[PDB]
RNA sequence: GUGAAGAGGGAAACAACCCAGACCGCCAGCUAAGGUCCCAAAGUCAUGGUUAAGUGGGAAACGAUGUGGGAAGGCCCAGAC
RNA sequence: CGAUGUCGGCUCAUCACAUCCUGGGGCUGAAGUAGGUCCCAAGGGUAUGGCUGUUCGCCAUUUAAAGUGGUACGCGAGCUG
RNA sequence: UGCUGAAAGCAUCUAAGCACGAAACUUGCCCCGAGAUGAGUUCUCCCUGACUCCUUGAGAGUCCUGAAGGAACGUUGAAGA
């Protein structure tokens, strides 16, 4: 995944979630489009 | 559990095979249980026990008694063992060397030979320096030991000159050779700790 | 007119025991450093130690509020080249529990000799049968 | 708030007791425990179970919801009992079963022998599949998650183990 | 303006900041700035909120269905998401 | 400035982590092998020579690797000069 | 990396709960270590006398006993300045 401090949706399937303190953008079609931070 | 034994030399055992394996040969006397320490009173469950004899007059009053309550013989010193709850020790019980009989790797722990005051060099293999090229009073000398300000002090445990030896080591397992009872001995592979005539405690070993 | 002085030969020292179970750490501690420098009595002398002997039974038990219990680090240097030993406050009870309200206690009393002496009144314990029954310590709350 | 705003039915033969917080329901398949939430409130009103925030309490909507639904899928539980269709896709990958250890063979030098904890009844149809049963769904899942664990998914050919109705991801060779 | 050439109290420690200008004595009282759970004098004061981050108790562009308080808009039992 | 010996080497080190190896991971333009990148991780380990005062550097040949920095560009009441 | 799972009829590793997960962390290995003044346990051993004086003190004393053990001394050591 991508740890970059600016995280957001990038296509559509993809969903934000805070899990543990930690804002992360958890998707289904791309596994690219995980990433955590920010 | 463990015994207690005097270093008596070094030899080699030839196997027929084309190999001599070289043996520390460890006689261990009839151990005695002089006192068995339990969860009730001490603590810890453990044994203590004795070794060897000792002169009448030589022994005080003090130890000549604690070896009366047992009924044993006065050994030349004390020594104890913590017990691995399935095994359980009477009080006056002698323990031969057939213990170690079954077994197969064994830890001696023994006093090591004092090397008295010893260099930086000798101690810790620190290198000496050039031995010439200008070289000024300061040979086998430790060099630097700090920094400068900001420390301005050195470390603890810093590797300097000092006592080298007459500190307790210990060998871990030792491949135990051949376990002689008629001669009460017990022959391990290698070398192990202190000098000939110095007590050694060889017990099983702890990383099977 | 001097001021009257609390002698030492002349003090008088009570016993109590305290139940830490489920009471918070630092909120305990301090009614404990007040107790144990002698704030409540009305003989306070600054320089003489007036306070009482209190018995924490129930040490382990002690509650923490907010995420103390995993992020409450407890250091401390070993004196030692590079050895910075830190311990959170779950270790610190799953080791030696005695020693959380000690060093709450500890930091809470004054620094230096009387500090050290007001120290010694107080005995922690993990469990909660205590041998100081000898002593008729009553209860404090 | 409104899963909670939905009681749960209980047939008959489903025995049901609310030790204070602490929920036991009894059934035919197996007796299960739930040491539920100091924040929510059930009480037995008519056949089916309400739900409830407590007053005082922060977060009372999102912890009713969560007893609803555990307790729904408790009580789905030890009526049916749920099921997980394991599958092992590629050559040499099997399955097997002796007694309450699952022996696999999933292409490794060492024979992963996994254990069943809990009423977890586990079978093999064929030697490529394994279907296992029981009451709770946390100890099916997490079992069956393990199973999984052992050989996930090679988004290649798909080689390892599956659930059934999971669909996988496959790329081509650059 | 202060220090220099100004002590005292606060700012943990801190010429230059805040408070305040030491003639001497007093085991009297009222206050300032700071404070009032313990170290350490004084509120574990009262009331109504807000923070879950040990924030408070170091830092920006940007990034987020974290979480209060408003004020409007959508557009629907012909049941809108 | 009524003196705080200043490059490099040797000796002895010690800490940081912005990790060179070793260990654990995510995505890949990841078939495997071998990588690329980012995340976690400081326990231990981390060449010998040629040339040059050199630090560097370029070579030669290795090595799992031959880390980057702080420490008065650590270390002359320890050496060299 | 997951499981179960509300907020948000879905989704969702998290807010309740439930698991995995590294040479780091605490242990396991080795050494020291009760001056740990919080000075800790056991086991044994030894001493069971008369009398005076005072501010009737945890007291100054007189005769009389001298134990266990220790130190000294010697002969010395794979122990040691
Ligand atoms: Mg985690
Ligand atoms: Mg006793
Ligand atoms: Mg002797
Ligand atoms: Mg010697
Ligand atoms: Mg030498
Ligand atoms: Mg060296
Ligand atoms: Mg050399
Ligand atoms: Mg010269
Ligand atoms: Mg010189
Ligand atoms: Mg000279
Ligand atoms: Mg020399
Ligand atoms: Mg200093
Ligand atoms: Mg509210
Ligand atoms: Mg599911
Ligand atoms: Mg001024
Ligand atoms: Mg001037
Ligand atoms: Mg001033
Ligand atoms: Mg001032
Ligand atoms: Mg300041
Ligand atoms: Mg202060
Ligand atoms: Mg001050
Ligand atoms: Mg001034
Ligand atoms: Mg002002
Ligand atoms: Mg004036
Ligand atoms: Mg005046
Ligand atoms: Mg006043
Ligand atoms: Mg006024
Ligand atoms: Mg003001
Ligand atoms: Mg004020
Ligand atoms: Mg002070
Ligand atoms: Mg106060
Ligand atoms: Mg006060
Ligand atoms: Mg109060
Ligand atoms: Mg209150
Ligand atoms: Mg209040
Ligand atoms: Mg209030
Ligand atoms: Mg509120
Ligand atoms: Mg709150
Ligand atoms: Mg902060
Ligand atoms: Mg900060
Ligand atoms: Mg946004
Ligand atoms: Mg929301
Ligand atoms: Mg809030
Ligand atoms: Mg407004
Ligand atoms: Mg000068
Ligand atoms: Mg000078
Ligand atoms: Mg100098
Ligand atoms: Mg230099
Ligand atoms: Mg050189
Ligand atoms: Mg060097
Ligand atoms: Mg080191
Ligand atoms: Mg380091
Ligand atoms: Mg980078
Ligand atoms: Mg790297
Ligand atoms: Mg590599
Ligand atoms: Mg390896
Ligand atoms: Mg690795
Ligand atoms: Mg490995
Ligand atoms: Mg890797
Ligand atoms: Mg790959
Ligand atoms: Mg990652
Ligand atoms: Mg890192
Ligand atoms: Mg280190
Ligand atoms: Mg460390
Ligand atoms: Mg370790
Ligand atoms: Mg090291
Ligand atoms: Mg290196
Ligand atoms: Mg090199
Ligand atoms: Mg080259
Ligand atoms: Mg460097
Ligand atoms: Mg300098
Ligand atoms: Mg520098
Ligand atoms: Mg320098
Ligand atoms: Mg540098
Ligand atoms: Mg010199
Ligand atoms: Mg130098
Ligand atoms: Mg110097
Ligand atoms: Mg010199
Ligand atoms: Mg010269
Ligand atoms: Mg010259
Ligand atoms: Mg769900
Ligand atoms: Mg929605
Ligand atoms: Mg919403
Ligand atoms: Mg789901
Ligand atoms: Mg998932
Ligand atoms: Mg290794
Ligand atoms: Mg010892
Ligand atoms: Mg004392
Ligand atoms: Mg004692
Ligand atoms: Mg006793
Ligand atoms: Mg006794
Ligand atoms: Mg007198
Ligand atoms: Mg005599
Ligand atoms: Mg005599
Ligand atoms: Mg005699
Ligand atoms: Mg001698
Ligand atoms: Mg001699």
């Amino acid at each position: 995944m991508k740890v970059r401090a600016s995280v957001k949706k990038l296509c559509r399937n993809c969903k934000i979630v805070k899990r543990d303190g930690v804002i992360r953008v958890i998707c289904s079609a791309e596994p690219k489009h995980k990433q955590r931070q920010g | 559990i463990g015994l207690v034994g005097k270093k008596v030399g070094m030899t080699r055992i030839f196997t027929e095979d084309g190999v001599s394996i070289p043996v520390t040969v460890i006689e261990v006397e009839a151990n005695r249980v002089t006192q068995v320490k339990d969860l009730a009173n001490d603590g810890y469950r453990a044994i203590q026990v004795t070794t060897g004899a000792k002169k009448a007059n030589r022994v005080t009053k003090p130890e000549a008694g604690h070896f009366a309550k047992a009924g044993v013989e006065a050994g030349r010193g004390l020594w104890e063992f913590r017990l691995a709850e399935g095994e359980e020790f009477t009080v006056g019980q002698s323990i031969s060397v057939e213990l170690f009989a079954d077994v197969k790797k064994v830890d001696v722990t023994g006093t090591s030979k004092g090397k008295g005051f010893a260099g930086t060099v000798k101690r810790w293999n620190f290198r000496t320096q050039d031995a010439t090229h200008g070289n000024s009073l300061s040979h086998r000398v430790p060099g630097s030991i700090g920094q400068n300000q900001t420390p301005g002090k050195v470390f603890k445990g810093k590797k300097m000159a000092g006592q080298m030896g007459n500190e307790r080591v210990t060998v871990q397992s030792l491949d135990v050779v051949r376990v002689d009872a008629e001669r009460n001995l017990l022959l391990v592979k290698g070398a192990v700790p202190g000098a000939t005539g110095s007590d050694l405690i060889v017990k099983p070993a702890v990383k099977a | 007119m001097k001021t009257f002085t609390a002698k030492p030969e002349t003090v008088k020292r009570d016993w109590y025991v305290v139940d830490a179970t489920g009471k918070t750490l630092g909120r305990l501690a301090t009614e404990l450093a007040r107790r144990l420098r002698g704030k409540h009595k009305a003989e306070y002398t600054p320089h003489v130690d007036t306070g009482d002997y209190i018995i924490v039974l129930n040490a382990d038990k002690v509650a923490v509020t907010g995420n103390k219990r995993t992020d409450k680090v407890y250091y401390h240097h070993t004196g030692h080249i590079g050895g910075i030993k830190q311990a959170t406050f779950e270790e610190m009870i799953a080791r030696r529990p005695e020693r959380v309200i000690e060093i709450a206690v500890k930091g809470m009393l004054p620094k230096g000799p009387l500090g050290r002496a007001m120290f010694r009144k107080l005995k922690v314990y993990a469990g909660n049968e205590h041998n100081h029954a000898a002593q008729q310590p009553q209860v404090l709350d | 708030s409104r899963v909670a705003k939905a009681p749960v039915v209980v047939p008959a033969g489903v025995d049901v007791k609310i030790n204070g917080q602490v929920i036991t329901i009894k059934g035919k398949n197996g007796e299960l425990t739930r040491t539920l939430n100091d924040a929510v409130e059930v009480k037995h009103a008519d056949n089916t179970l309400t739900f409830g925030p407590r007053d005082g309490y922060a977060d009372g909507w999102a912890q009713a919801g969560t007893a609803r639904a555990l307790l729904n899928s408790m009580v789905i539980g030890v009526t049916e009992g749920f099921t997980k269709k394991l599958q092992l896709v590629g050559v040499g990958y099997r399955a097997a079963v002796k007694g309450n250890v699952i022996n696999l063979s999933l292409g490794f030098s060492h024979p992963v022998d996994h254990q069943l904890p809990a009423g977890i009844t586990a079978e093999c149809p064929t030697q490529t599949e394994i279907v296992l049963k029981g009451a709770d769904k946390q100890v099916i899942g997490q079992v069956a998650a393990d199973l999984r664990a052992y050989r996930r998914p090679e988004p290649y050919k798909g080689k390892g183990v599956r659930y059934a109705d999971e669909v996988v991801r496959t790329k081509e060779a650059k």
